[PDB]
RNA sequence: AAUAUUAAAA
C-alpha cells in the first residue's frame, strides 16, 4: 500500500496544494 | 532543442534473429538539382499536376530537359540528376492536356542544390544532422513512377480491385495496396515497404449507392426527411459522372425537392430531361444532386466515380468486417511484402536508375533481444507472485495486492426483464461474489438496491436517489442491452455529475457467465474502488525509484471527418506505480499540441504531492498520438510547458524530464528469422522483443519494443523515441522500464503493446467523448469530472 | 458495455 519507502517525508518546502 | 544522442546499445535479453520490412538503399555521392514548379490554375489535385509536368517533359525535350528523366512530387518540387540549361530566372510554359482539353500555365525556377554526398556523411560520422532535403529528394525519385501508375493515399499506393471484392456496406469497399517510405537507419537509408489497406467508395450507380446507405432492396416511396439528410451527409462532397451525354461533377447538396418539382431557369428537371435526351425518369419522386449556381442532376443518370477514398468514420460492423479482410498471420505478411518487392522491381525502375539508386532485394536481417518479463507481486493470504509466460499470466491462486471490501452495492438493470429475469441475476451475482472473494475483493452483501429501469432519462433520478438513500455506497452495477445511449448517460451522470463508481456489464455476459469474464470484471471493480491489483516486485526496478518520480501519459484524440479535440494527461500517484490520476481538456479541432499541458501537469504534480507527501525529482513523460513532421514543434511547446509548470510551483524546483514519443502508427514490421521461434497461430515475435540497432536512427536515442503477444494478424512493435533526457538513462535502464510499465496495466493480466501511462491517457480521452454526448465553456464543463472521482481510476 | 490483439485513423 505504502506508496512510499523512499523514506524521509520532509517538512522543508512550500506546501504547493 | 537538440534530441539526445544514443547513450549506448542495450545488452539485456535472449538474442533473437529477426527480419525487418526495411530494404537497404544505396545512393551515389552526387548533387541533385531542385527546382520549384508553379502551375496555374494553382489549386488542382496532385494527380492533375503530375499530368501537367508529364506532358511538358514529353513535349519540350529539345529546349529543356532533353534526355533527362526528372522526378516530381505532385506539388512544387522537381528533381533532376543533372542541372537544366537554365539560369536563376524563371521559365514559363504553355501546356494543353487532353474528355476535353485543358490549357495550363507552368513556371519553373531554380532553387538550390541538394547533396547526397552530405547524406552519406551524416550516416557515417553523425557530425551533421541528417539533411531532410536530401531524404526528401530520394523519396520523390523512388516513388515517382508509382505516383503515375497507382492511386496515392498518403504514403501508400492502391489500385482498383481486380477479381476480389471486399464490400463494407454503406457504399464502401476495400482496396489493397502497399506503403512506401524512405528513412535513415544507422547503416544506410532504408526503403520501408508494407502491405496496406483502406476503404474506398464503390464505383456504382448513385441509386445503388443510395440504397446501400439507407438499406433498401427495391415498392416506391419518396425519401423521408430523416432519409434525405442521412443520404446527404454521405454523398455531399463526393464526385459523380453523368451517363446520358461523360462529364464529372462534385456534389454540393441534395435537393429538398423531388426531380418532378425541382425547378430552375421556370422548368422542372423531369420535363427538361424529357424535352431533351428524351428520358422519362424512372425515379422522379427521388431528389436531385446539386452540383451557388443552380445545376441539378437526377440520381439515376449519375454513377459514383471510382478512386475516391473514404475518410469518414466506419460503423462498428464496417471496422469489424475490414479487420477480418486485412488480418494475415506474420508469415503471410512476409511472403506478401516479398511479393510486392518482386513486383516492384525497383532496380529496373527507369527513374531510380536515372539517379543511380540501388535497392537491396531481401529483407534486412537484425538480431534483437527478448527482454525478461518483470514479476508481479500480488497480496492477499498467499502473497503470491506472477511469472509472465509469453506476455500472459493469470489470477489462479492469487489475490489483489490491496483488495477492496465491497460492503454496499446496487444493481441497475437496463435490459427488459423478459431477457434478464430475476433467476439469472441471482446466478450472476453469486458467481461474481465467489470469484471476487477468490481475488481478495469480497463482495459481501447482497445488493442494497436492485430495480429494472428503461431509458437513458432514468439514470440521473435513480442515481441521485441512490446517493441520497444508501450511505456508504461503493459501486453501481449497470446491466445494458448491447449498444445503447444509456452507457454515455451512465458515465456522464456517474463520472461528471454525482461522483459514483459504476461498472457496466452487457446483458449478454450476464445470461452466460465465463469465469474469465468475471475475473476481468473484478480487475476493473477493485480499481474503480481505490484498490491495487498488483505491483512490480520493487527490488527489480530501475534506479529512478530511489528518489521520488512521477510517470505521465499523454494523448490527443481528434474528431472524425464541429467536434473538439480532446487531450488527456494522466499521472502516477504512487511509487509502485499503480494508481494514476487523470486530467482532460477540450481544444480546437485538429491541433496536435496539448495546449493546456502546463496546467494539466501542475494539477498532477499537486495531486502527487498530496498522495505521497513527496515532490518528484524526475518526470518520465510518455507521449502518444504524435504525427512525424510536426514532432519538433510539438516537443518545443510541450517540453517548455512541462518546465513552465515546475517553475510556477516553486522558486527553484528543477526536476529532470525524460520525454519519450510512443509511436504505434507506422509500417515497421519484425519477423522471426527462425520459424521455430514463431509464437502462436499468428506466428509473431515473442513479447519483449527489442531492437535498437540496424533499423533505428544513426545517432539518436530510439528503439523498437514489441511488448505484447500477437493474438491475430501481424504484431505492431511500438517505436519509442527519446526526445529529452535530463535523467541520463542508459539504453538498458530505459528499455527495461518501458517494458515493465507495459506490465502495470490493470484491465488484464497481460503485457500490453504500449506503457500503462500512455494507455490510460487514451482511455481518458475516449471516456471524455461519452461525456460530450447529449459553446467552448460548456464543452469544457462537460469533460470535468466530479471531485470525488478525480481521486480514482474511473477510466478503467 | 470483461479483456487484450488486430485493419484504419442545369
Amino acid at each position: 500500500n505504502g506508496t512510499s519507502a523512499w523514506g524521509k517525508p520532509i517538512d522543508s518546502g512550500p506546501s504547493w496544494g | 532543442f537538440q534530441a539526445p544522442r544514443r547513450p549506448g546499445i542495450g545488452t539485456v535479453g535472449k538474442p533473437i534473429k529477426l527480419l525487418a520490412n526495411y530494404f537497404e538503399v544505396d545512393i551515389p555521392k552526387i548533387d541533385v538539382y531542385h527546382y520549384e514548379v508553379d502551375i496555374k490554375p494553382d489549386k488542382c489535385p496532385r494527380r492533375v499536376n503530375r499530368e501537367v509536368v508529364e506532358y511538358m517533359v514529353q513535349h519540350f525535350k529539345p529546349q529543356i530537359f532533353g534526355d533527362r528523366k526528372p522526378v516530381y512530387d505532385g506539388k512544387k518540387n522537381i528533381y533532376t540528376v543533372t542541372a537544366l540549361p537554365i539560369g536563376n530566372e524563371r521559365v514559363d510554359f504553355e501546356v494543353t492536356i487532353p474528355g476535353k482539353d485543358r490549357i495550363f500555365k507552368v513556371s519553373i525556377k531554380w532553387l538550390a542544390i541538394v547533396s547526397w554526398r552530405m547524406l552519406h556523411e551524416a550516416l557515417v560520422s553523425g557530425q551533421i544532422p541528417v539533411p531532410l532535403e536530401s531524404v526528401q529528394a530520394l523519396d520523390v525519385a523512388m516513388r515517382h513512377l508509382a505516383s503515375m501508375r497507382y492511386t496515392p493515399v498518403g504514403r501508400s499506393f492502391f489500385s482498383p480491385p481486380e477479381g476480389y471484392y471486399h464490400p463494407l456496406g454503406g457504399g464502401r469497399e476495400v482496396w489493397f495496396g502497399f506503403h512506401q517510405s524512405v528513412r535513415p537507419a544507422m547503416w544506410k537509408m532504408m526503403l520501408n515497404i508494407d502491405v496496406s489497406a483502406t476503404a474506398f467508395y464503390k464505383a456504382q450507380p448513385v441509386i445503388e449507392f443510395m440504397c446501400e446507405v439507407l438499406d433498401i432492396r427495391n415498392q416506391p416511396k419518396p425519401l423521408t426527411d430523416s432519409q434525405r439528410v442521412r443520404f446527404t451527409k454521405e454523398i455531399k462532397g463526393l464526385k459523380v459522372e453523368v451517363t446520358h451525354c461523360k462529364r464529372k461533377y462534385r456534389v454540393c447538396n441534395v435537393t429538398r425537392r423531388p426531380a418532378s418539382h425541382q425547378t430552375f431557369p421556370e422548368c422542372t428537371v423531369a420535363q427538361y430531361f424529357k424535352q431533351k435526351y428524351n428520358l422519362q425518369l424512372k425515379y422522379p419522386h427521388l431528389p436531385c444532386l446539386q452540383v451557388q449556381k443552380h445545376t441539378y442532376l437526377p440520381l439515376e443518370v449519375c454513377n459514383i466515380v471510382a478512386g475516391q477514398r473514404c475518410i469518414k468514420k466506419l460503423t462498428d460492423n464496417q471496422t469489424s468486417t475490414m479487420i477480418k479482410a486485412t488480418a494475415r498471420s506474420a508469415p503471410d505478411r512476409q511472403e506478401e511484402i516479398s511479393r510486392l518487392m518482386k513486383n516492384a522491381s525497383y532496380n529496373l525502375d527507369p527513374y531510380i536508375q536515372e539517379f543511380g539508386i540501388k535497392v537491396k532485394d531481401d529483407m534486412t536481417e537484425v538480431t534483437g533481444r527478448v527482454l525478461p518479463a518483470p514479476i508481479l507481486q500480488y497480496g492477499g493470504r498467499n502473497r503470491a507472485i506472477a511469472t509472465p509466460n509469453q506476455g500472459v499470466w493469470d489470477m489462479r491462486g492469487k489475490q489483489f495486492y490491496n483488495g477492496i471490501e465491497i460492503k454496499v452495492w446496487a444493481i441497475a438493470c437496463f435490459a427488459p426483464q423478459k431477457q434478464c429475469r430475476e433467476e439469472v441475476l441471482k446466478n450472476f451475482t453469486d458467481q461474481l461474489r465467489k470469484i471476487s472473494k477468490d481475488a481478495g475483493m469480497p463482495i459481501q452483501g447482497q445488493p442494497c438496491f436492485c430495480k429494472y429501469a428503461q431509458g437513458a432519462d432514468s439514470v440521473e433520478p435513480m442515481f441521485r436517489h441512490l446517493k441520497n438513500t444508501y450511505s456508504g455506497l461503493q459501486l453501481i452495477i449497470v446491466i445494458l442491452p448491447g449498444k445503447t445511449p444509456v452507457y454515455a448517460e451512465v458515465k456522464r451522470v456517474g463520472d461528471t455529475l454525482l461522483g459514483m463508481a459504476t461498472q457496466c456489464v452487457q446483458v449478454k455476459n450476464v445470461v452466460k457467465t465465463s469465469p474469465q469474464t468475471l475475473s476481468n470484471l473484478c480487475l476493473k471493480i477493485n480499481v474503480k474502488l481505490g484498490g491495487i491489483n498488483n505491483i512490480l516486485v520493487p527490488h527489480q526496478r530501475s534506479a529512478v525509484f530511489q528518489q521520488p518520480v512521477i510517470f505521465l501519459g499523454a494523448d490527443v484524440t481528434h474528431p472524425p471527418a464541429k467536434k473538439p479535440s480532446i487531450t488527456a494527461v494522466v499521472g502516477s500517484m504512487d511509487a509502485h506505480p499503480s494508481r494514476y490520476c487523470a486530467t482532460v481538456r477540450v481544444q480546437r479541432p485538429r491541433q496536435e499540441i496539448i495546449e493546456d499541458l502546463s496546467y494539466m501537469v501542475r494539477e498532477l504534480l499537486i495531486q502527487f504531492y498530496k498522495s505521497t507527501r513527496f515532490k518528484p525529482t524526475r518526470i518520465i513523460f510518455y507521449r502518444d498520438g504524435v504525427p512525424e513532421g510536426q514532432l519538433p514543434q510539438i516537443l518545443h511547446y510541450e517540453l517548455l510547458a512541462i518546465r513552465d509548470a515546475c517553475i510556477k510551483l516553486e522558486k527553484d524546483y528543477q526536476p529532470g524530464i525524460t520525454y519519450i514519443v510512443v509511436q504505434k502508427r507506422h509500417h515497421t514490421r519484425l519477423f522471426c528469422a527462425d520459424k521455430n521461434e514463431r509464437i502462436g497461430k499468428s506466428g509473431n515475435i515473442p513479447a519483449g522483443t527489442t531492437v535498437d540497432t540496424n533499423i533505428t536512427h544513426p545517432f539518436e536515442f530510439d528503439f523498437y519494443l514489441c511488448s505484447h503477444a500477437g493474438i491475430q494478424g501481424t504484431s505492431r512493435p511500438s517505436h519509442y523515441y527519446v526526445l529529452w533526457d535530463d535523467n541520463r538513462f542508459t539504453a538498458d535502464e530505459l528499455q527495461i522500464l518501458t517494458y515493465q510499465l507495459c506490465h502495470t496495466y490493470v484491465r488484464c493480466t497481460r503485457s500490453v503493446s504500449i506503457p500503462a501511462p500512455a494507455y490510460y491517457a487514451r482511455l481518458v480521452a475516449f471516456r471524455a467523448r461519452y461525456h460530450l454526448v447529449d459553446d467552448p465553456q460548456a464543452l469544457a464543463k462537460a469533460v470535468q469530472v466530479h471531485q470525488d472521482t478525480l481521486r480514482t481510476m474511473y477510466f478503467a
